[PDB]
DNA sequence: TACCCCCCCTTCGGTGCTTTGCACCGAAGGGGGGG
């Protein structure tokens, strides 16, 4: 006997009132075997017309396994029940598991049914059973239980079991359980056999409150299938993982591949999913078919050699400290491993997200480091100490020197190539000696068309008609020619705010080509000053050049 | 066993979700260690998932605290109580505790404990403890008493506060008390011995009405603003004078009366950055007078009580910062300027947080409001770090901003 | 043809300043995974 759990409808509404689906006859006797049965037990009840809801039902055959799953539709009474708070705040890693002398892993027969419904709430789990013909009504039925396909079962079914297992929890302080649904991993220093016997005592006192550990499911050897991983006494890996072979590759089947693939990067270190995500941007149906690219082949087949090669993570010491190694991989994408012992992973994983339209290496290399510091504050509580690719220098002037607040934790440099790096480095004063390039641009809103130049204090002079253009484009295209026309050395003076925000950032990579090419010229100087004055005040050579391209 | 007060959200508006980030180790068991003695002495009790609201919670280390401290993300839930701290029970501002030579700031929060809370309020007050790793679910528990950080905390509390004071404001008449939530700020013109010997006083005289208190020193006369400079040379550069005209030219959507006509004139040409421009006559007389301008105070800036308070903050390198707290766009209440706060040339960071702190308490002293802040760094670099470094049992509201410094304004 | 949680990659639309273009972010629909 658990305390049932109030629960309540959305104020203001009634229960479900949908009529059922037309099941198949291969279905319907497997169901109607099922739902016959749980009225013996109590979990159900056959219940009057006096009841008028009803809701779909529908069975599949449970995976690994011959038996049906009893699945209710009850998306209508999800959208007028009452909003939970889940208590599931994630998923455990095995690399966060500190390692224990003898290990048991047991799931509960029937979770669902074995936890008892709000009394006053059953009455709207109204649903009917169909039959080998249209004859035969079916017995109508209200749940005594938590049903699988409500949108409440799996919050309440969570919090009940905690509040089961802490009786036991707080008298065995020493006993690790990993409580994630019905699944329980239970670990020990106990000799094991001590720990069985504990084990026992558990499996009493989930069936002091009605939750059978079934024989089949309880494991007692190594090695233990949790979570779709392999747990070794001192080491850990991934159930196998499957590749599809097709020869010709449609939308859904790179959408399979990429997501096996970012399962595998939690331990298989090096895995690389740009160029293959690049095939799924904008294509319309799931079923078209596209192409490999000879880039995505190549990283499909590099991807396919590290899956090749077994690979296995370690487990969790609290007295030593974490690392954190990340090398860079090109193309905006990253790799790390987080271990203790030096080679013996704890586990991998990968940062690609491009964030924003233009970026550099160490933006994103700080980006790595916070997606970083986060996954482990999860796993293990704590931040892992850092090995980066940057020289110490590096990250000294642009931390300093950028304009926005930026930080890293302890680290040291590691001298794997290729290194971070930033490509140039804006003058703070004025280049003496260095033409002055005044530079603006202009288009017109309706024509499209628009023009880009300068005019330098040495009098060199150039105007450039544009196509299909806008308003900042034009500005950044007199940046690109004031950059193409000039020294090594050159003082440039804008009026753009957009333009100047840009590569003040000191980007190195670009959506925009035309900030690439930007880019481009910028690393092959040896001095740039990027000056700002305000529009139509009469300045200089900014009047100057802004009448030229104006018209 | 006290009568609870009747607390209702604000007309047509739901409780706060909120979702609770991850927690180091270290602060999980500061909070578990918390929570088990509060539960032991009915200050919360556990609950399920039946309750749909949720609040962040977290653990702090006040400066040179030693010890932890739990602190609630309140800021969701404060915002849907916003009728109750303001309309009916709200604390009137003494606009002298700014002027008092010293100012200590103490923790009173230990003694909300004491009040019960109104049943039906209880549901909101919902917070969930992490685990490492997953281990466990979510261990959810809600406020039985007034909570720590809550904004209707000290205003329920404040009869029996205003009563517990009034021996103390008889017995010394002109010194100041004010309270913002947790906090107590106790002002004198006394000296320094003098103020930090009634302090004690004051301790003792909360002892004997059942309080403890695990103070801050601060003396508003000290605190100076930043105004707007324009440099000092001996010779101009075209450059020179084209930063100066574009910072002369923002500037003037503050003090009106800036002028750039003649200074504009000494540009006309197409020159080279580098090169000297000597001053005409009347661009020294027009730059005189524009230096006298920003000395002057801006015309029409006062404070609004119904306006929020906003803050923006810019990162001047070498460990200067600067800030001005406004309502309207260009109408600065303040302006100022902090240097070498802890974490200078090391950490951007804490000493971002450093400053919110110090903006806020300035803030809280000078006008009872905590400001808006606009926060010169990345969503993804400050929520990742800034729970390491705060040592308020306050959290300001703040937004995220990215303003690529075109003219420098602020600081020279 | 059900429910809940985490992850990555992409699209798209709200939002505000860089301004009616461009950039950012978050919700969401695709996938992987757990039960
Ligand atoms: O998994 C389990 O252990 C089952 O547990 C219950 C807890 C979650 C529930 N559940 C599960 C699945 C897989 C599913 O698709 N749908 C679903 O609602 C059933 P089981 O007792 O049937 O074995
Ligand atoms: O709540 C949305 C989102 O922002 C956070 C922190 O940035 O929310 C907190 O801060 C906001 C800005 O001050 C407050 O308005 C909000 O009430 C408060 O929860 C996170 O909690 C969340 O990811
Ligand atoms: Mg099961
Ligand atoms: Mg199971
Ligand atoms: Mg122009």
């Amino acid at each position: 006997p658990i305390e049932t759990v109030p629960v309540k409808l959305k104020p203001g509404m009634d229960g479900p009132k949908v009529k059922q689906w037309p099941l198949t006859e291969e279905k319907i006797k497997a169901l109607v075997e099922i739902c016959t049965e749980m009225e013996k037990e109590g979990k159900i009840s056959k219940i009057g017309p006096e009841n008028p809801y009803n809701t779909p039902v529908f069975a599949i055959k449970k995976k690994d396994s011959t038996k049906w799953r009893k699945l209710v539709d009850f998306r209508e009474l999800n959208k007028r029940t009452q909003d939970f708070w889940e208590v599931q705040l994630g998923i455990p890693h095995p690399a966060g598991l500190k390692k224990k002398k003898s290990v048991t892993v047991l799931d509960v027969g029937d979770a669902y049914f074995s936890v008892p419904l709000d009394e006053d709430f059953r009455k709207y789990t109204a649903f009917t059973i169909p039959s080998i013909n249209n004859e035969t009504p079916g017995i109508r039925y209200q749940y005594n239980v938590l049903p699988q396909g409500w949108k409440g079962s799996p919050a309440i079914f969570q919090s009940s079991m905690t509040k089961i297992l802490e009786p036991f929890k707080k008298q065995n302080p020493d006993i690790v359980i990993y409580q994630y649904m019905d699944d329980l991993y239970v670990g020990s220093d106990l000799e094991i056999g001590q720990h069985r016997t504990k084990i026992e005592e558990l499996r009493q006192h989930l069936l002091r409150w009605g939750l059978t550990t079934p024989d089949k499911k309880h494991q007692k050897e190594p090695p233990f299938l949790w979570m779709g991983y392999e747990l070794h006494p001192d080491k850990w890996t991934v159930q196998p993982i499957v590749l599809p072979e097709k020869d010709s590759w449609t939308v859904n089947d790179i959408q399979k591949l990429v997501g096996k693939l970012n399962w595998a990067s939690q331990i298989y270190p090096g895995i690389k999913v740009r160029q293959l995500s690049k095939l799924l941007r904008g294509t319309k149906a799931l079923t078209e078919v596209i192409p490999l690219t000879e880039e995505a082949e190549l990283e499909l087949a590099e991807n396919r050699e590290i899956l090749k090669e077994p690979v296995h993570g370690v487990y969790y010491d609290p007295s030593k400290d974490l690392i954190a190694e990340i090398q860079k991989q090109g193309q905006g994408q990253w790799t790390y491993q987080i271990y203790q012992e030096p080679f013996k992973n704890l586990k991998t994983g990968k940062y690609a997200r491009m964030r924003g339209a233009h970026t550099n290496d160490v933006k994103q290399l700080t980006e790595a480091v916070q997606k970083i510091t986060t996954e482990s504050i999860v796993i293990w509580g704590k931040t892992p100490k850092f090995k980066l690719p940057i020289q110490k220098e590096t990250w000294e002037t642009w931390w300093t020197e950028y304009w926005q607040a930026t930080w890293i934790p302890e680290w040291e440099f590691v001298n794997t190539p290729p290194l971070v790096k930033l490509w140039y480095q804006l003058e703070k004063e004025p280049i003496v000696g260095a033409e002055t390039f005044y530079v603006d641009g202009a288009a017109n809103r309706e024509t499209k068309l628009g023009k880009a130049g300068y005019v330098t204090n040495k009098g060199r002079q150039k105007v450039v008609p544009l196509t299909n253009t806008t308003n900042q484009k034009t500005e950044l295209q007199a940046i690109y020619l004031a950059l193409q026309d000039s020294g090594l050395e050159v003082n440039i003076v804008t009026d753009s705010q957009y333009a100047l925000g840009i590569i003040q950032a000191q980007p190195d990579k670009s959506e925009s080509e035309l900030v690439n090419q930007i880019i481009e010229q910028l690393i092959k100087k040896e001095k740039v000053y990027l000056a700002w004055v305000p529009a139509h005040k009469g300045i200089g050579g900014n009047e100057q050049v802004d009448k030229l391209v104006s018209a | 066993p006290i009568e609870t007060v009747p607390v209702k959200l604000k007309p047509g508006m739901d409780g706060p979700k909120v979702k609770q980030w991850p927690l180091t180790e270290e602060k999980i068991k500061a909070l578990v260690e918390i929570c088990t003695e509060m539960e032991k002495e009915g200050k919360i009790s556990k609950i399920g998932p039946e309750n749909p609201y949720n609040t962040p919670v977290f653990a702090i280390k006040k400066k040179d605290s030693t010890k932890w401290r739990k602190l609630v993300d309140f800021r969701e839930l404060n915002k849907r109580t916003q009728d109750f701290w303001e309309v009916q029970l709200g604390i009137p501002h003494p606009a002298g505790l700014k002027k008092k030579k010293s100012v200590t700031v103490l923790d009173v929060g230990d003694a909300y404990f004491s009040v019960p809370l109104d049943e039906d309020f209880r549901k909101y007050t919902a917070f969930t403890i992490p685990s490492i790793n997953n281990e466990t679910p979510g261990i959810r528990y809600q406020y039985n008493v007034l909570p720590q950080g809550w904004k209707g905390s000290p205003a329920i509390f404040q009869s029996s506060m205003t009563k517990i004071l009034e021996p103390f404001k008889k017995q010394n008449p002109d010194i100041v008390i004010y309270q913002y939530m947790d906090d107590l700020y106790v002002g004198s013109d006394l000296e320094i011995g003098q103020h930090r010997t009634k302090i004690e006083e004051l301790r003792q005289h909360l002892l004997r009405w059942g309080l403890t208190t695990p103070g801050y020193e601060l003396h508003p006369d000290k605190w100076t603003v930043q105004p707007i400079v324009l440099p000092e040379k001996d010779s101009w550069t075209v450059n020179d004078i084209q930063k100066l005209v574009g910072k002369l030219n923002w500037a003037s959507q503050i003090y009106p009366g800036i002028k750039v006509r003649q200074l504009s004139k000494l540009l006309r040409g197409t020159k080279a950055l580098t090169e000297v421009i000597p001053l005409t006559e009347e661009a020294e007389l027009e730059l005189a007078e524009n230096r006298e301008i920003l000395k002057e105070p801006v015309h029409g800036v006062y404070y609004d009580p119904s306006k929020d308070l906003i803050a923006e903050i810019q990162k001047q390198g070498q460990g200067q910062w600067t800030y001005q707290i406004y309502q309207e766009p260009f109408k600065n209440l303040k302006t100022g300027k902090y240097a070498r706060m802890r974490g200078a040339h090391t950490n951007d960071v804490k000493q971002l947080t450093e400053a919110v702190q110090k903006i806020t308490t300035e803030s809280i002293v000078i006008w009872g409001k905590t400001p808006k802040f606009k926060l010169p760094i990345q969503k993804e670099t400050w929520e990742t770090w800034w729970t390491e470094y705060w040592q308020a049992t306050w959290i300001p509201e703040w937004e995220f901003v990215n303003t690529p410094p075109l003219v420098k304004l602020w600081y020279q």
